[PDB]
RNA sequence: UAGGUGGGAUUAGCUAGUUGGUGAGGUAAGGGCUCACCAAGGCGACGAUCCCUAGCUGGUCUGAGAGGAUGAUCAGCCACAC
RNA sequence: AUUACUGGGCGUAAAGCGCAUGCAGGUGGUUUGUUAAGUCAGAUGUGAAAGCCCGGGGCUCAACCUCGGAAUAGCAUUUGAAACUGGCAGACUAGAGUACUGUAGAGGGGGGUAGAAUUUCAGGUGUAGCGGUGAAAUGCGUAGAGAUCUGAAGGAAUACCGGUGGCGAAGGCGGCCCCCUGGACAGAUACUGACACUCAGAUGCGAAAGCGUGGGGAGCAAACAGGAUUAGAUACCCUGGUAGUCCACGCCGUAAACGAUGUCUACUUGGAGGUUGUGGCCUUGAGCCGUGGCUUUCGGAGCUAACGCGUUAAGUAGACCGCCU
């Protein structure tokens, strides 16, 4: 069964950017259109765009620079088998800060370093680099 | 092997609604039957294992469909039980 | 009272004051603490029971850390005194 | 990083249970609200002193002693946050399942039957070999073999079709016919509304050999006998040959039970095939083009120690189980 729609989403990706398409579409949901929203944010994708009212898809534009894709990795940390809860001051620097790691706080859904500026700890969702 | 009249007998009475097919009661009822019928041919047909197989699956599915409905609704399933004379 | 605190499943059942109730006694004090009586409970695969090993902790040693190992001296607690 | 939480593995190095079903457990689609158990933030209490660490201070320095801090990653109470996980109450249809109609198939169980052939037997014809091998011998044959014709009786297996075809969870399944029966797949519409995935323990199925009881016994053949070969030949070869092989009902539970590759899910260039549905076109002419299922092969990226694997992954990820050291 797909029992995590989350890795689903950033396999997606990962595999998008590797075989280097244009965009990715998957079935969309709240957390995947969050997640896509923070990764256009700090400027991984190009752009999401969510069609459908009855099944909606999720539509990520994904991002290259330099015929690389700006994606290098896509970690999904927070698995169903093994949740991840960081503290604020034990959230995880990736890429020695250079990437981003997805914290789910109760004020939303940020970037280790947005979270770390607002002293809230969360869950780890993923690691983009 | 249930053919489909008397499939229609089973889903015309525990229909849940109108042209109910997928309730559990009609599901299970369908099931019910299935199981009951081909009790018969396993008397006479011991040896029959690739069959069974296919009879413990519905035995199986009855099971989960039930467990489901209880879940859902405690009285549809005592009900479904008492008209099915299931004991479980 | 709760949580934590070795190893063994080639140790899976264990228990019958046992588990709970009632009353009495008993105690500085609640309480099967004890007895009588009533009931058949209680515990156990989140490892009871049994067996082996062992004083516990603050710490100590090692380790980038997470861990691993350990519990002289010092201090706290426990137990013991042919 | 040699027990790998951090931080490993399981095609061939050790490692995927033979296959499945499934309870507990683990995990679980979308969505509204609520709750606040997990989570997060803060406060308060506590977390002895010593030690460790950071600043000092005092011994000529140092060890040592000592002051202050930090730390004690925790726990309790309490106040907030509500994204995520959970609960509770609803909602949804993509997962999963149901109804309908078809389709292909060595899927299974039961029963019957056909033809070829072998062996035995009976009779006819016939007459000296036959059989076997590297050669030979054992053996068979003048009591008539072998050959040939006819018939009979039995048992077992189904040539051709036949296929890197098909079906089945795996083991496995092959003449034809009937009866009973499982699964898959496609089309179409309607239904249920997460009913799911995986599974410790458990349960079931599980080649061949073997075992029990009762049958059956053509052919084959462990054992065994004899003949050869050889230094020997407890073998290979030859002539025989019993259990077994077959049936009924049990038992056994194992195989290089193999893809040496757990199950489920999603995603990620292609080429050439096979097979089984379905739609369209003009069947304008066997076809061509779509759309499904299953299957074979070659290869790209990627992966891999390599060999290789390569949309049927050994690629990219997730859930769970088994297992290695």
């Amino acid at each position: 069964s797909m029992q995590d729609p989350i890795s689903d989403m950033l396999t997606r990706v990962r595999n998008g950017q590797a075989a280097n398409k244009v965009a990715v579409k998957m079935p969309s949901s709240k957390l995947k259109v969050a997640i896509a929203a923070l990764l256009k944010a700090e400027g991984y994708i190009v752009d999401f765009a969510v069609e459908g009212e009855a099944k909606p898809e999720l539509e990520v534009t994904l991002k290259y620079f330099q015929a690389k894709p700006v994606i290098e990795q896509l970690k999904r940390v927070s698995r169903p088998g093994l949740r991840v809860y960081k503290k604020k001051d034990q959230l995880p620097s990736v890429m020695g800060g250079l990437g981003i790691a997805i914290v789910s706080t109760s004020k939303g859904l940020m970037s280790d370093r947005a979270a770390r500026k607002a002293g809230l700890g969360g869950e780890i969702i993923c690691y983009v680099a | 092997s249930l053919n489909a009249e008397t499939k229609a007998a089973i889903v015309a009475e525990y229909a849940q609604s109108e042209g109910d097919t997928g309730s559990p009661e009609v599901q299970v009822a369908l099931l019910t039957a299935s199981i009951n019928h081909l009790q018969g041919h396993f008397k006479a047909h011991k040896g029959d294992h690739h069959s069974r197989r296919g009879l413990l699956r519905m035995v199986s599915r009855r099971r989960k469909l039930l467990d489901y409905l209880k879940g859902k609704n405690l009285a549809r399933y005592q009900d479904l039980i008492k008209r099915l004379g299931l004991r479980r």
